Order: structure tokens, then C-alpha cells, then sequence
């Protein structure tokens, strides 16, 4: 249906970086978690999506539910992996 | 002039905010005034609970509920009057005078204008917790149930004099004595500088060898040990908490028959609910529809003034006093390990977790889980945390049973179900959100030095939420429980519970050899980027 | 290694932040001002590519104080611009500037310490004038020709301070008398410590558009500094003015705005431990003038919120700088308090204010006007924070100012009547257009347990309260509240009767000072008067 | 007709008792402080009227802006005379 737009900044290059992205409410937020890393030039696969706030995102929802629930500044932090 | 009497008038306020809290419509509703009972320490005169009600529940069949339910050295000690408008129920020796403006703006000055032999004071919880386990029988002629149920309550307070409380382990004995054989500063080995919910002193409650439906009500006895307690002193304690749970087996299960549910069975379970400086002394049914549960838990907190935020009276947050007491996932276990740590003192300012945890380390569970486990363990501490405060029932997940859930919700997949993978915050944050509808907020490092900078919102967390902080970064997984902060210095502190593998249920060791202790700001490495994921608890009872 | 150079982190962040405080993405970079002799940084000035320029350097350093120079540039992440200068380039990031972390600053710039930078020695201030001739066809020409050979002619002028026999003029290094303000630049602020002097020239040597620029030069004079020391920064401090007056003049001239003439200023700009010196445009339009205090603002890295470049807040260090209050009036009385020990937090009032008092303005308010003092006081911060050009209303004016909105009917104008908390909050909205908010309470007890409301006032508003209540008005300045102990003290102006412009009475007596929370009553209601300040600068 | 309405509480009175005024836009904010006073017995000239989160209230223009400007939750002070 109708558009929600994000803006996403990457907090582990201090340049902090945005990129503003404007998708479909239906679509899945994993595509835009997806787009946003591989144009980051980071990898989805161990990058993570918070809100501006702090609050932890699934991105296995369309982006409609994102944009209601935490809005429209977002961050993606790295995911740290640890067991040692 | 002599009479001084000392009321905790702050935390007054907050129990008829708590009351009040039920309405969340002031003055948009039509009801009775409101009233309420004074409770305290008679003898030295300091009120320990004021507890407010609506009309209704001003009679003297709801006053006895109360005061049964209270600790033993606790009695009624006067009413209140909102407004000179409540209804009063005779007793006590005062009447606190409160107004509208006063309960509202928490003047506490206003309170002492109006109640002049009264002085605020920042009342603190004294004295251990003695318990014992102690077990009696009714009979009850069929049709006349209710009718001998209260008579067979009666003359149970009357024989519980006979009874004697012994303490194997120290050879301690609390029984009828003389009072001229009354042993001075009887426990005060174990009552100096105590708290109720932390120092226990176990008993076994025996009696003299030589001395239609059945009941038989199995269930735990608590009663307070002060600093300074002669051995008579703690004997008429001893009894009158004893014939207070009686009472209140006698009380829940009369009413029981009026509400329908007929003659149940009762277990027993203590509280300490938030801001209390005593302890609440519950009988709850074992059987009964989940509707008549529930309505009794709203009830439950009317009536004590609780909040209807947090949850307060679940069976799974009632304290663990007893040994033989049931347990809700407390294992081999070690509840709240920092607790147990009088190593350290503060640099500064300190904030902690709020509420109780269980210490889930490595191979614990039955498989090794070595070096890849710690992320997980931490996610265990989290959820112990949810199941001690009433957020939960459900068990503690396996390793197994967590990775299911990173596939449930697509993250991660299914051979990371079998698998001795990795994990950290972010995928905690996921299955907390899958298998608890949970949300988490998270405080997002890239150096060990910014963990340090950024104290101020760990402190902020624990005075907020309260929950246990999993920490990971540097190929290793741990769980922040407090932090010490001083704003002038500089100097920080962190309260760390390792997650890598101690032996077994051993403080000695985890106090002493460093797997809970305080650790220096230094702890964390300045060359590796650092996730905490902050849970965050929900808002309904 | 001890070539370290020191740097107060937290002010250099700020400054950052007051620079991002215009938008709503070109880059941005910046230059490092800073006290070269000592190796220290004073003055860290952020600026977008657009004004990274020689000609944007040259403004910055002519406006600063004659010690200061150009010790550097910076750059964030490695994707601002840089003007080529100064011994070193800090390397900063975008992330470390956003939320303001001392310790990736510290391990990216190793050759730094951080250090709380504070005010030092005292300021030498004398008024001079120059006449410059503008050849009309050209005048932007002649202006910058003019400035150069006047600071080439700066050299043989001579300040001489005849009170004391003092005299700062060209000499050879053995004529040097060493030590010789000494015992004028000694624990001294270069906001207050002042020592005037007297500009004049050797007889030795001297269609169109003439233009007679007279303003004021300052010059820092520190502690233990010689009589050359003195001169080569007297020399120094007129040539950047000169400078300063020529590029404003031909910014004028290139806007179209003509040949206008200047007005001399200083300045301590929030958060700064050094002047800011500036040669203001005070012939163009309100309009022309806003624009050009915003662009300060933005160049200087300076709030966008609160007013700091206007004329009503400008230091008055000469003798004859004029004045918008009372020269006779005290500044600031609470800042010359005698060590006090505080019991918890601190938190006072943000910005200057004047000390009103009984007996004062020709008039004769033994008991009544003790409300009115306090709304003076309040006035006068108003005045000081560049908020209103309007003077300080008499008794009579405020009277008048109640019957105008009809609150008093007229026989209150000619009245010795009492006002009050609330009367004030309709004057100055009557006559600023000013909000105010109260904190209403029934005991003096509450007063003492609402503490927390007026520091969270004083320190965002910042504004002084007034305080009426048992027949009493006073002006409280600040709040000083520990939150464990629970024990509160007040700073509180007394409005009750100097009569002598005298601090150390002041100081030594009741009037202004800590006062515990035993001072107001317990059995009458106080109201407390909370002024709000207004959205623009 | 078009009315606004405002709940103003007397903050002087302990028991906090509160007047529910329904006057139409048009109303100068004057009468409604002099007859909420007048309901509660106090004299209108020695009381004030300021907001719920402390504002202070300028009663000479019309209920229909102070309406807008301020919310409908007022507080009836009393006015402090303190000439020391």
C-alpha cells in the first residue's frame, strides 16, 4: 500500500553515516534491514536494527507495524557474538 | 511531650496512591469515602502500616483479615480520616488526621501540622526472620463445616502454648519459660544488623509426645527475631504468629464455603511487597477456577494497598524462608549471589537490580555447554529474574528450547537449533520478545571506555526496570547486576555475576574467588566494542 | 615526552553542538585558537567548509583577544576542509562530537591533556579614535589600505595611566619592568578586574568620504608579565581591532549598505574564559543587524537560543562606554560571596542582574516596596541578557502598568501599596509580553520541600524568583539541596534596605547570602514568581 | 452557543473542591474568575488564577483563547501583599 520511510545510521563507523529509505508498508522489514547493510556495506547477516531510543527491532514484520511501533529514526548496531 | 509517636508519613502516601491506583479516574466516579487502619509496633510506638480502604471494607470481619496477615510483633493501633469525612471503625488509640491536598501533594509537612504528636521517620526493616514448618489437623462434621471450623481454630490458639521451636544446627530452643529463666539477648548473634527477607534462623516446631469431613493444613510460620530479644520475648512472639496463620487458614477457608469454592486445602506463602519494612503473612486456596483466582489476586491487593503495576502476590514470588518449602525452579540454584557480599563498600554512589535471580552457570543443566554457553546463561539469569517478580510461569529454557526460538522467529536457522553456536544480546533481545512478548532497549558501545563514560544509563536502568543487564563483547558473555558511580571522581564500579562455570552451589567460592564480586572500571576491554541489552518489564499485575 | 598541549574537551564540544544548533549535509571542520606560549587551547571554533577561508581566519582573529592565536585546525573523521596553519590538526570524529566522549578524544589526539580551562589576569581598556579617508570610486580599496598602514603606524602610541603612574609604551628588552601590573593582575577576571588608560600619539608623525571611527580596545594584562609583555599585546589588541572595523566596513560596502560607522563592543560569550572583541554595524537596519548577530553566532559557535551579541549585554569596561542601567548599581552581588562550604547540589541563577534595594532611586519605600525591588532586580536580568532595551520602571511606572490592564483602579498610581507574586507576573507581561510560572504553596515547609522545583527552574529558565509570603518579599538567586541528607539552603537577595552601594556590608550582614530553611515561616503561604524568557536572538 | 469549559480547582482549601464552568468563548475570562471565586467564598481581588503545571493566567482577554493558549485544568491561588 502506502509509503513509510526510514532513516537508518550506522553507529559502528563514527562518521555515523544515515540512509534514508522509503518502502512500502506491506513489505517485509527484513528487505529494508537487508537493503540498508548491503549499502552500508555491511553484512545483515551480523548487523542488528534498534530505534532510536535504544528499543531492540524484529525485523521479521512489515514495515508498517516498524513505523507505528518505533517510527521513523533508526540505528544499526553490530551484533556481538560471544562464548568463550 | 512524651507521647511522641513515628510514622513512615512518605510511604503512608504512596499505599492510598496505590488504592487510589485501582480508580485511575479521579473524581469522575461515584463512591464510599475512603477510610483505613493504622498498624504498628505498640510498644514503642512507631506505626509500620497504614492501610486504606473504601467503606465497605471498614468492618471488623476485614480488620482481623488484615492484622492476621501482619507480622506478629504488629497490632492495630488506630484509624484515619480523609477529610473528617471516612467512616471510623472503633479502636487503636488515634485517629490520623489527612486532607485531600495532603495525600495528593505528598506534603509531608502538612501531615505533621495536623498530627502533632506525630514525627516522620524513614522506617528500616529490622530483626531476622525465624520460621518454622508446622502442620495441624481439623475435623469437620458434614453440614456443619463452616460452624466447627471456626471453633476448631479457637482452641488450636489455646493449645499452642505447649509447642517448642528447636534450632538443631546452633542448639538453639525457643519454649514456655518462667519468666525469671528468660535468657537475655537470646539471638543477637544472629539479629545484629538483620533483615527479614535475607537472614533466616530455621526451626523445627515440635510438641510434647505425651499430649464428617478432615482438613489437615501443612504449611510455614514466620516470626520476626529483633536485636536485643529476651528468650520469653521471641517465645510470645513464636505463639501469636502461629495463632495468627491459624486464624487466617480459618478466615480463607470459611469464606471459601460463602464464595462457592466449598472446603479447600491451603498452601502457605510469605511476602515482602514493595516499600514494606514488615512482612505479609498469606494462606492461599489451592483449588479454584481461574476466575476465582484472579479475583482474588485484585482483592488481595485492594485490601493491602498494592500497586496494580507491578505484580506483587504470586505464588512464585513468595520468599523462600523455609527449606522444605516448595520451590519454582530453585534447584540447586543459588538465589541473588551479590547479596551475599559484605567485601565491598561504595566509591560513590550505587544503584542495583531490583528484585530476586538465579545464578545459572556453566554445565549446570545437566550437558556442557563450555564455551559457547556463557551468552546463554546469561539469557537464564534474565529469565529467573521474570519468574521471581511474577511476570511469568514458565520455566527457564534450555539451550535447545532457546535456539528453537531464533528459528521460530526467523532470525537464525534450523541447524542453529542443534548446534554449539554463538550468540549475544541482540539474538537474547529476539527470544525474549518470541517466548515473552518482551521488549528490550539496548545500550550500543564500541569501546570498553564508552561502557565506563556511559554509566549514568546502567544506573538509570536498575533504578527503573531493575532487571539483570547480560553484557557482550570481547568473545565473552557476562551479566551486570549493579554499578557504583561517584560524579565527582570519576571513579566506576561494576557489579559483575560471571556466567562461566563455577562448581557448584558455593558462595565461599563465588564471593571470594571473584565470579560475583565488584570489578574495576578496567574490567572491560577499550579495544573491542561492547552490546547490554536492557529488559524491559512489563506494566500489569 | 612533555610538549603536551592542554585543551578543555567539554568546551570544545559545546561549542560543536552550539554550531549544529542552526540546522534544519556539507562538511565541517574548524580552527584552534589558543595561548601559543604555554601550549593551551582557548578558543576551538567549528565552521562548515564554506568558511574555512583565510579571509573567515582573519575575522576569528581579530576578534579574539591579543594573547590568542591561530595554534591549529581540526578534522573530524577525514572528511572536513582544512586551512593550511598552526603546528597541529585535531582529529576528531562525528561520533565523538555527537555524544561528547572525552576518552576517544584523549587516545586520538595523544599530544593532549584535558584540563577545566579558567579565566586569568586582569583587562586594560583605553578609547581611541582614527580618521580614514575614502576615495569615492573605490572606497572598498582605501579602507583595506588605511587599516594596513595603521597598524604599521601602531607601534609608536603610548597608554599612560595617571592615577597610579603608569605607563605601556615601545621599548627595548633591558627597559623592561618586570612584575608590572602586578598588583593589578593578581587573582584577577577579565570580566570586572579593569585597569583604564589614556591613547595618545607623538606629535612625530601623521571628493571623497571621511570616516571617524572611535571605539574601545581591550588587552589582557596577566600576572608576572613585564612592561614589553604589556605593549606588544597593547600593539597587537589595536591592529585587530583596526582590522576588525575594516572587514565589517567592507562587508557594509559589498552589501550595498554603503560607509556606515561602528560601534566598539566586548563581550564574555557563555562558557568562555577569554573576551570576545567586536566592532558592530550599528547604522544598518534592525533587520541587517539580526542577520549579522545570527552569522556571529554561527561563526563563533555560539547558542542559537539565547541572546549573547546584543548591545544591552555588553561588557562595560571603559569608563565611557554607555550604560542601558545604573552605573551606581551593584552587578552580580551573589558572585562575590566569601567561601562558602555548600551542604549538597548547587544550582544558581544563569546571567547577570543588578541589585536593587530600599532608598535607592530618590525614593523613600521603608516597608512597600520591597515587591517592587524584587521586580526590579528581575528587570534588570532581562536587560542584561539582551531580552529588552526598555530601562527599569520606577514605582510609579509599575503602578501604572497594574491600573492600565485594570487591576488597580487608579488610586493605586499614586500609592505606597503593597503588590506581590502576582502582580509582578502582569507587569512584565504587560510590558515585555513576558510568561510566568509559579509555584504556589501553603507553608514556608513547602517551599523547603518543593526545592526541587526551582533548581530544575535555575537551571533551564535561569531566571531570578521572586518570593512573597509572610508580609515578606525577597529575591531568591539559587537553591543548595542535598538529596540524602535532606538539608536545603537558600541563596536569597534581600530587597530590604542597603542604602549604600557597599558589597562588603553587604556580604558581611544578612543581605545576600546562604540562609537555611528555617527562614521562611512555618505558618504562612508563600508564592514564588517564576519569570520565562522569550524564543529569539 | 460554541463553549469552552474549565475545571478550576481552590488550591487554599485542603479538601481541593473544584468548580466546572461551561461559559460560552465569548466570555471575558474576568467574569469567570470573579464567579469562580464568588462559589467559592473567597474575594476575587486577593486570588489568582494559574494553570495546572504553574503558568500564570492573564484574565482580561476572552475564555475562547484561554482556552487555547492554557488548558481547562486552572487553580484558583490567593494572592500574596508583601511589602516588607
Amino acid at each position: 500500500g502506502s509509503k513509510v520511510t526510514f532513516k537508518i545510521t550506522l553507529t559502528s563507523d563514527p562518521k555515523l553515516p544515515f540512509k534514508v529509505l522509503s518502502v512500502p508498508e506491506s513489505t517485509p522489514f527484513t528487505a529494508v534491514l537487508k537493503f540498508a547493510a548491503e549499502e552500508f556495506k555491511v553484512p545483515a547477516a551480523t548487523s542488528a536494527i534498534i530505534t532510536n531510543d535504544g528499543v531492540g527491532v524484529n525485523p521479521a514484520q512489515p514495515a508498517g507495524n516498524i513505523f507505528l511501533k518505533h517510527g521513523s529514526e533508526l540505528r544499526l548496531i553490530p551484533r556481538d557474538r560471544v562464548g568463550g | 511531650v512524651n507521647e511522641l509517636w513515628f510514622i513512615d508519613a512518605q510511604a503512608m502516601f504512596q499505599n492510598y496512591a496505590n488504592l487510589r491506583s485501582f480508580s485511575k479516574s479521579n473524581a469522575n466516579e461515584i463512591n464510599t469515602t475512603i477510610g483505613g487502619f493504622v498498624f504498628g509496633r505498640k510498644a514503642r510506638k512507631q506505626v509500620i502500616h497504614v492501610l486504606f480502604a473504601y467503606a465497605e471494607d471498614l468492618t471488623e470481619s476485614n480488620r482481623q483479615f488484615l492484622e492476621s496477615s501482619l507480622s506478629a510483633d504488629i497490632e492495630l493501633v488506630g484509624n484515619l480520616n480523609i477529610d473528617g469525612q471516612s467512616q471510623i471503625l472503633p479502636g487503636g488509640q488515634f485517629t490520623l488526621q489527612l486532607t485531600s491536598r495532603m495525600l495528593e501533594n505528598r506534603s509531608i509537612s502538612e501531615f505533621l501540622d495536623m498530627n502533632v504528636m506525630f514525627n516522620n521517620e524513614h522506617v528500616l526493616m529490622e530483626g531476622a526472620s525465624c520460621v518454622s514448618r508446622v502442620g495441624y489437623e481439623w475435623s469437620l462434621r458434614a453440614g456443619r463445616e463452616q460452624e466447627d471450623v471456626k471453633s476448631a481454630a479457637e482452641r488450636l490458639s489455646m493449645a499452642s502454648f505447649r509447642f517448642t521451636y528447636l534450632n538443631a544446627e546452633h542448639g538453639l530452643v525457643i519454649r514456655e519459660q518462667k519468666p525469671e529463666a528468660a535468657q537475655q539477648k537470646y539471638l543477637d548473634k544472629f539479629s545484629k544488623g538483620a533483615v527479614p527477607y535475607k537472614d533466616v534462623i530455621e526451626f523445627t516446631a515440635m510438641q510434647s509426645l505425651t499430649r464428617f469431613t478432615r482438613l489437615v493444613t501443612i504449611g510455614e510460620v514466620v516470626f520476626p527475631a529483633f536485636f536485643g530479644d529476651s528468650s520469653l520475648d521471641l517465645y510470645k512472639r513464636s505463639r501469636e504468629a502461629f495463632n495468627r496463620r491459624a486464624n487466617n487458614t480459618m478466615m480463607v477457608t470459611v469464606n471459601g464455603i460463602r464464595a462457592g469454592r466449598g472446603v479447600t486445602t491451603t498452601t502457605s506463602a510469605t511476602y515482602l511487597p514493595p516499600g514494606w519494612v514488615s512482612l505479609l503473612h498469606l494462606q492461599l486456596p489451592t483449588k479454584w477456577t481461574d476466575n476465582e483466582q484472579r479475583n482474588y489476586r485484585i482483592r488481595l491487593h485492594k485490601l493491602f494497598n498494592l500497586p496494580s503495576s507491578k505484580p506483587v502476590l504470586r505464588l512464585s514470588q513468595a520468599l523462600a524462608l523455609h527449606s522444605e518449602s516448595a520451590r519454582l525452579t530453585n534447584k540447586k540454584l543459588i538465589r541473588e549471589p551479590h547479596l551475599s557480599i559484605t567485601n565491598y563498600q561504595p566509591v560513590g554512589e550505587i544503584t542495583t537490580v531490583n528484585g530476586p535471580y538465579n545464578y545459572h552457570h556453566y554445565m549446570q543443566d545437566g550437558i556442557d555447554d563450555s564455551g559457547w554457553g556463557s551468552a546463554y546463561r546469561s539469557f537464564q539469569t534474565i529469565w529467573s529474574w521474570f519468574i521471581l517478580n511474577g511476570y511469568t510461569d514458565k520455566p527457564v529454557p534450555s539451550h535447545r528450547e532457546i535456539q528453537q526460538a531464533l528459528v521460530d522467529i526467523q532470525d537464525k536457522q534450523a541447524k542453529f537449533v542443534g548446534s554449539r553456536q554463538w550468540i549475544g544480546s541482540t539474538e537474547i533481545s529476539f527470544v525474549l520478545n518470541e517466548l515473552l512478548k518482551l521488549e528490550c532497549r539496548f545500550i550500543a558501545t564500541n569501546s570498553g571506555a564508552e561502557v565506563v563514560e556511559r554509566v549514568r544509563e546502567l544506573a538509570r536502568h536498575f533504578e527503573t526496570s531493575g532487571t539483570p543487564v547480560m553484557i557482550g563483547g570481547n568473545m565473552l558473555a557476562h551479566t551486570i547486576l549493579g554499578v557504583d558511580f561517584n560524579d565527582t571522581t570519576g571513579e566506576t564500579k561494576f557489579l559483575v555475576l560471571d556466567p562461566h562455570y563455577t562448581g557448584s552451589e558455593d558462595i565461599k567460592t563465588i564471593t571470594s574467588k571473584g565470579w560475583c564480586a565488584w570489578k574495576p572500571a578496567s574490567f572491560w576491554s577499550k579495544d573491542h566494542f561492547y552490546n547490554m541489552v536492557l529488559p524491559q518489564p512489563p506494566s500489569d499485575a
